[PDB]
């Protein structure tokens, strides 16, 4: 049987109320720069927030995250005639205009844990994490066919039917003509749209704990199919649909269940930020107006909660920054990534450094001394088990490319893992072989590590050497290793106690009210949105108990994280001046007859000491955003790195 | 294995002499040793638990420890005393037996049924768990007894399964010196090998010392 | 309708099972709809033949009709595995189990190891009378769940008792010699038990540093004395709590792992003492004893209340916020006063995580029989109470006033915080000048933290917003 709708009052209805949403033009419209912006970069499809769709018709948002195709086969009906408004010859130019959906599901928010059957055809929105990517598969959707006896061109459709019922004669590939006459394939002319199924898993950090994980299958389709990895924590939303079975004749009643992805977006933090034009005008703003110590005044707001190591700040800033990367034409590399080793007694406040760095870097990596172990901190080799080939694995140090490793308790971890990460931690790549596959995967990474001396407090009468229990080629690599020593001042406890105390007491404006406690149970967090995924910036902060009054402000730490994601990108460039500084600053530092007695190396002057003085005079002119090293950079490098590299023995 | 006549036991009650008869009525294939038949009498009727509130727990099992020199019945101790025991289930510190001090979740070999293998400290609750061989357990048997001995419960969390199911068993074992010979010069903890702990929870101590004397040496041969 | 208890010890994966269906004819395209399935393992055969005729047009074929998925009703739906019940095993005798089938809110009721009782039909699975050895007739057993009941919410006149018990003026009191009342001495120990158990704040900076409010306690002593009974009393009173020790337990670790299964492809991630106990209280006995990884992941475990694991397939961060109650010996067995502080070999990185630590001494004074007699006397009278607080009402106090009252320091009380803490960071800097060796214990920041936490706790109890000098 082969019926048309003449007239489908709903879809009418739908797709009117659609059409109207996205006209927008009237409603600042958000929705009409959008589309443009999609025909623009060539793309189709339209990614759409659902609490915009809420406030301008909320009985079709309703509707929608409750009948999903009905409601998004309308919608992407809608969007194609808005498209062809705007544009006709690229609205012909694509078969279908794809909707996806954002923004706040209320109770269609789940984990793998929590969708359940109440949510077929409803729109859903799961977070986890991929435990297996299929491989991307081409799904015809239209083939083409050549019979050379008759010179005749055929071709036929197939409809997506993949949550549908497929009656066999939907999926017959022609072979022959009528007259029996053997088809041939028009390959180049057929239609294939590619498909992956993917798995996410409830998080492990998410579930409950002891229990089995939870899972779900996801289907990607064109445009969305290699959008995740194994590994990665990302959001799917899609429709949550039961699969049909193959024909029977006796049915179990069950039916396997799958989420058909209409969106899938990693963790935001990683994410390109949005810049607003007076984001833009702010940072030059800062940057023009404040030149000599915008670098200090970045440096001392990093991490305001803790109080003092203000070297160790500037140089954790610089690590944010980056140097600049040389790619020479012969294929040689110099790597510009920064690694920063702080050694310290117990309790000052190093693990709170990496934490901060964890908190704001984008693509930040959290390890600690045994919790990652060689394979799992660099790559790894395994075998498909299922097609017999070997697959590859990124480890930490892999999925921190473009990112930091903040390694916590450095020493406690086993020597075997230090030496698997000397070869990233000069040459940013991991080199991996078992006997049928072998990689060099890119592993550009900055390594901050912790440490604890031997003997688990720093002795002030032995050497640094003796009292850092690692040798010449892992210090070397470590362009940057501070001390972070507890002494008993009582002035410099003042001081610490103080601040300490300080922000010990408190609260929150509005969200506490006087005696609130934090806590959310296991429900609170699926009851709102994630703040992992979600979508007016000051400059400074505002005064207030984390600091009592002066004549010195504090950087917005959203500010600070758009102006360091610009400021990173700036290649400034080495200027004359600044290099004879560096080499005659590295020639000096080289030699030790400059540096008094009673005053021992912490780590061995290289030719990676002269790299890092240029790694960190780039990194310091990226803060000024000036474009050229200049002298300033230079001096800041070398006094950083003449901080660093030398203590004072005592007795 | 249920009782009709209490008369009979109540008339041996008031032997006023039963204390004496029980003693020598334990392990009679055993030649002397007549503290430690003491000692495993005690154990086999055990004391009285007891929790004031809910809130302080005192175990009212006897556990015995027999630490002695080769070749001195102890595990033939073991066996009588699984014998006589009702809810008796035998195990050692090496790999012999049937069942394990430590539990475990697991398809079983014969049933091919995913079963959760409850060790031998738990199959013995309401019990006694036989230990032989005491000083040649692993780490994780080590734990094991230790959390039954001092929690009277074990701590499952291996597959989906977080579990405490209760081991209110009373520990008998037997050990080897160190050296395979007791030395008296040293004391008893520096001649076991088993930590100060494990050996803390125990309640008799039996030295089961191993000397060359002509008379004793005749009877045990006679018998 | 029988009625059995047991564990259950496997849960499977919530699926969809159709309770309606609707088939489609492959030729006309006409629907048999909301076609009602049978309830629990059992099968539908579709129809062979067509309904629709039309003599005029041809008929349909043989077996025409095809599932329509979309027009199709479905609920939750679980397998679980029930074993027999541990103490109601035969002696010498494998364990009985059975198949269990729940259906759309009796799915996810129950995890694997819960004790349960359940309410269901016995039933065999009808899945067609086919799949033929030596068993005839023999059909596979399993109940279909009607009830569970798993095997172990502050009403108003509840929360009124909590209010005045802390508007109480010696509450802090109460609830001290509430603890653990049949253990002879250790006033102070009990106290900071108290403080233990409801714990400081956790605090979140704008920065986004986290700052912890939990207190860890370590005692240290010697065997004799109740220190194991003190960690089993308080993970009895404690609303999360755990007992364990150094080495993990029986078949449970310290801390958490990640493993990735190579069929499915899943991180499953064993539960250790440290993650079970999120929110609550970890008793780690013999803490002196315990294997290096752990030690290195108790290490910011304790203090930034996470386990960072990374395999070669992921990184995580999985969460334990929970308070460390550790006992352990000294490293002779007994304190040996001459030793100093030779007799303790933590590490100092370990006993910086520790707010208090205690040493404790069995003291060889005669009149401490009244200890004895202190003993028989809780033997006597136990099988058969003070004005105090009983173990479930303390439970539920301490949660509430945890959930409910999250205090911080007043103005004033750090000020005096503030220069006691100074002067305790100089003398114990003098003491390890004067003394021929670094002192085994330090005074850091974290202990400064560490008073900040018992005063909040001390206030807590109280439900007081802020905490004043006196607790201070
Ligand atoms: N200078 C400081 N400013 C602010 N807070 C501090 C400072 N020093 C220590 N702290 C506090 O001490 C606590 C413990 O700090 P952290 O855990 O970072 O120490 P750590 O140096 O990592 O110790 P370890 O080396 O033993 O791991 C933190 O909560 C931190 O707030
Ligand atoms: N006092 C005794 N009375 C009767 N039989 C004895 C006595 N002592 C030893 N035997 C006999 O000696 C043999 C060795 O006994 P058993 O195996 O119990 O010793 P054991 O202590 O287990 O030695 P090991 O420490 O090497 O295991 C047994 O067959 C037992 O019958
Ligand atoms: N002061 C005390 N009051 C009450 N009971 C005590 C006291 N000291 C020891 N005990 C009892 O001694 C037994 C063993 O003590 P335990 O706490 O297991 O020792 P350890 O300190 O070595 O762990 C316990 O049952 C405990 O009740
Ligand atoms: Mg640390
Ligand atoms: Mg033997
Ligand atoms: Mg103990
Ligand atoms: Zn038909």
């Amino acid at each position: 049987a082969g019926t048309v709708v003449l007239d489908d009052v709903e879809l009418r209805e739908a797709q009117r109320d659609y059409l109207d949403f996205l006209d927008d033009e009237e409603d600042q419209g958000i929705y009409q720069s959008k589309v443009r912006e999609l025909i623009s970069d060539n793309q189709y499809r339209l990614i759409v927030n659902v609490n915009d769709l809420r406030r301008k018709n909320e009985k079709r948002a309703n509707r929608l995250l409750n009948n999903a195709f009905e409601e998004l086969v309308a919608f992407q009906r809608a969007l194609k005639d808005f498209v062809a408004s705007i544009d006709a010859t690229y609205a012909k130019q694509y078969e279908e205009f794809y909707v996806g959906l954002e923004g706040s599901f209320g109770s269609k928010h789940v984990s793998p844990r929590t969708l359940t059957s109440c949510f077929l055809s409803c729109v859903v929105c799961v977070e986890g994490i991929v435990t297996k990517c299929s491989l991307v598969r081409p799904k015809v959707v239209r083939s083409v066919h050549y019979c050379p006896a008759t010179k005749k061109t055929i071709e036929r459709r197939y409809s997506d039917l993949t949550t549908l019922v497929a009656f066999p004669s939907s999926s017959v590939y022609p072979t022959k003509d009528e007259e029996n006459n053997p088809l041939e394939t028009e390959y180049g002319l057929s239609v294939y749209k590619d498909h992956q199924t993917i798995t996410i898993q409830e998080m492990p950090e998410k579930a409950p704990a002891g229990q089995l994980p939870r899972s779900v299958d996801v289907i990607l389709d064109d445009d969305l199919v290699d959008k995740a990895k194994p590994g990665d924590r990302v959001q799917v939303v899609g429709t949550y649909r039961c699969l049909p079975g193959k024909k029977g004749g006796y049915t179990s009643g069950t039916f396997r269940t799958v989420l058909i992805a209409c969106n899938v977006k990693q963790m935001s933090k990683d994410a390109q930020p949005s810049f607003s034009a007076e984001d833009i005008a702010k940072i030059k703003k800062f940057s023009k107006t404040r030149s000599k110590d915008i670098f200090d005044q970045l440096a001392k707001s990093l991490a305001p909660s803790i109080h003092g190591h203000d070297y160790v700040k500037k140089a954790i800033l610089c690590l944010l920054l980056g140097g600049v990367e040389r790619d020479l034409e012969n294929g040689s590399h110099i790597r510009g990534d920064i690694n920063i080793l702080l050694i310290g007694d117990p309790s000052v406040a190093k693990s709170q450094l990496l934490r901060y760095v964890l908190c704001t870097a984008p693509r930040a990596i959290p390890t600690t001394g045994r919790g990652s172990s060689g394979v799992g901190l660099t790559a790894a080799v395994t075998t498909d088990q299922e097609t017999g080939e070997r697959r590859l694995e990124a480890g930490a140090m892999v999925l921190a490319d473009r990112g930091v490793v903040c390694i916590d308790e450095f020493d406690k971890m086993s020597d075997m893992d230090r030496t698997a990460i000397h070869e990233v931690m000069e040459q940013g790549r991991v080199t991996i072989a078992k006997a049928g596959i072998h990689a060099r995967l890119n592993a550009r990474c900055s390594v901050l590590a912790a440490a604890n001396p031997v003997y688990g407090r720093y002795d002030q009468y032995k050497t640094p050497m003796e009292n850092i229990g690692l040798q010449d080629s892992l210090l070397s690599r470590f362009d940057l290793l501070f001390i972070m020593l507890d002494q008993m001042d009582p002035e410099q406890d003042r001081e610490i106690s103080d601040h300490v105390l300080r922000m010990h007491r408190y609260r929150a404006p509005g969200e506490q009210d006087g005696d609130a406690m934090p806590l959310g149970s296991a429900v609170d967090i699926l009851a709102t949105d994630d703040p992992n995924f979600s979508q007016i910036y000051e400059k400074h902060d505002n005064l207030l108990h984390g600091t009592k009054k002066k004549k010195e402000k504090m950087v917005s730490a959203a500010f600070m994280k758009k102006y360091i994601h610009v400021a990173k990108i700036i290649k400034p460039v080495l200027t004359q001046e600044s290099a004879t500084y560096i080499a005659e600053e590295y020639s000096r530092l080289r030699s030790q007859d400059s540096m008094s007695s009673d005053t021992a190396r912490t780590s061995p002057v290289t030719a990676r000491t002269l790299e890092t003085l240029i790694r960190l005079a780039t990194a310091h002119a990226k803060a000024r955003m000036s474009k050229t090293v200049d002298l300033q950079d230079a001096e800041e490098a070398v006094e950083l790195v003449q901080y660093a590299y030398f203590k004072k023995v005592l007795e | 294995l249920t009782d009709e006549d209490v008369k009979m036991i109540t008339s041996l009650s008031k032997d006023q002499q039963i204390g004496e008869k029980i003693f020598a009525s334990i392990a009679p294939s055993i030649y002397g040793h007549e503290d430690i038949k003491r000692g495993l009498a005690l154990a086999l009727f055990g004391g009285e638990p007891k929790n004031p509130g809910g809130k302080h727990k005192v175990r009212g099992d006897i556990n015995v420890l027999l630490c002695g020199d080769p070749g001195t019945a102890k595990s033939q101790f073991l066996k009588y005393i699984e014998k006589v025991s009702s809810r008796a289930i035998f195990t050692t510190g090496q790999g012999a037996s049937a069942v394990g001090l430590t539990a475990y979740v697991q398809r079983h070999p014969v049933s091919r049924e995913w079963t959760l293998e409850a060790g031998a400290l738990v199959l013995a609750d309401r019990g006694v768990c036989l230990i032989d061989e005491f000083d040649k357990m692993n780490d994780q048997d080590r734990t094991s007894i230790h959390e039954a001995m001092e929690q009277q419960s074990i701590s499952i969390s291996k597959a989906g399964i977080v579990t405490s199911l209760q081991a209110r068993c009373t520990v008998i074992a037997a050990a080897n010196p160190i050296g395979g010979r007791y030395d008296p010069s040293l004391t008893f903890s520096e001649n076991v090998d088993l930590t100060e702990p494990i050996i803390s929870r125990f309640d008799i101590l039996c030295v089961v010392r191993d000397t060359v004397d002509p008379v004793q040496d005749e009877m045990l041969a006679r018998f | 309708l029988v009625k059995i208890p047991g564990i259950i010890i496997a849960a499977s994966a919530v699926r969809a099972k159709a309770t309606r269906i609707s088939i489609q004819c492959r030729s006309c395209r006409n629907t048999l709809t909301n076609i009602a399935m049978r309830p629990g393992l059992e099968g539908y055969a579709l129809p062979r033949k067509c309904n629709t005729d039309q003599a005029g047009r041809p008929k349909c074929p043989l077996d025409p009709y095809f599932i329509m998925p979309d027009k199709c009703k479905c609920v939750d739906f679980q397998t679980l595995k029930l074993q027999e019940l541990p103490d109601a095993v035969p002696h010498g005798e494998m364990p009985r189990h059975m198949q269990l089938y729940c259906d759309r809110y009796l799915c996810d009721k129950v995890v694997p190891g819960n004790r349960v009782t359940i309410m269901g039909i016995y039933s065999i699975k009808k899945f067609g009378l086919t799949t033929s050895r030596v068993g005839v007739g023999i059909r596979s057993s399993y109940i279909r769940v009607l009830g569970i009941q798993v095997d172990t919410a502050v009403s108003p006149q509840e929360e009124e008792e909590f209010r005045r018990l802390a508007a109480l003026p010696n509450v802090y009191e109460v609830i001290s010699k509430s603890i653990a009342p049949s253990i002879f001495g250790g006033t102070d120990m009990k106290k900071a038990i108290a403080c233990l158990l409801f714990g400081g704040s956790r605090k979140r900076l704008p920065d986004g540093l986290t700052r912890r409010g939990d207190i860890n306690l370590l005692m240290l002593g010697d065997p004799g004395t109740a220190k194991s009974q003190l960690l089993k009393f308080v993970e009895k009173c404690s609303p999360i709590g755990v007992y364990t020790s150094g080495k993990g337990s029986s078949a449970a670790g310290l801390t958490a792992s990640v493993m990735r299964d190579p069929s499915s492809r899943n991180f499953i991630m064993e539960g250790g003492a440290m993650v079970l106990a999120d929110g609550g209280v970890v008793c780690i006995d013999e803490f002196d004893k315990m294997r290096e990884d752990d030690r290195v992941a108790i290490h910011e475990a304790m203090e930034q209340q996470t386990i960072s694991i990374a395999k070669a397939g992921i990184t995580t961060t999985l969460n334990s916020r929970c308070s460390v109650l550790a006992a352990a010996n000294s490293v002779f067995g007994r304190w040996d006063e001459t030793k100093g502080e030779d007799n303790i070999d933590f590490m100092p990185t370990i006993l910086s995580r520790f707010d208090m630590i205690f040493i404790v001494k069995d003291e060889h004074n005669e009149e401490r029989d009244v200890m004895l007699a202190k003993h028989v006397i809780t033997l006597h009278v136990s099988a058969l109470v003070e004005g105090e607080i009983d173990l479930a009402k303390l439970k539920k106090f301490i949660a509430y006033c945890r959930v409910k009252c999250g205090p911080r320091l007043s103005a004033e009380a750090a000020e005096k915080l503030k220069n006691r803490y100074i002067i305790m960071r100089s003398g114990a800097r003098q003491h390890e000048r004067d003394s021929d060796r670094r002192s085994s214990i330090p005074i850091t920041v974290r202990q400064l933290e560490a008073i900040v936490r018992i005063a909040e706790a001390l206030s807590k109890m109280k439900l007081q917003p802020f905490a004043t000098e006196a607790d201070v």
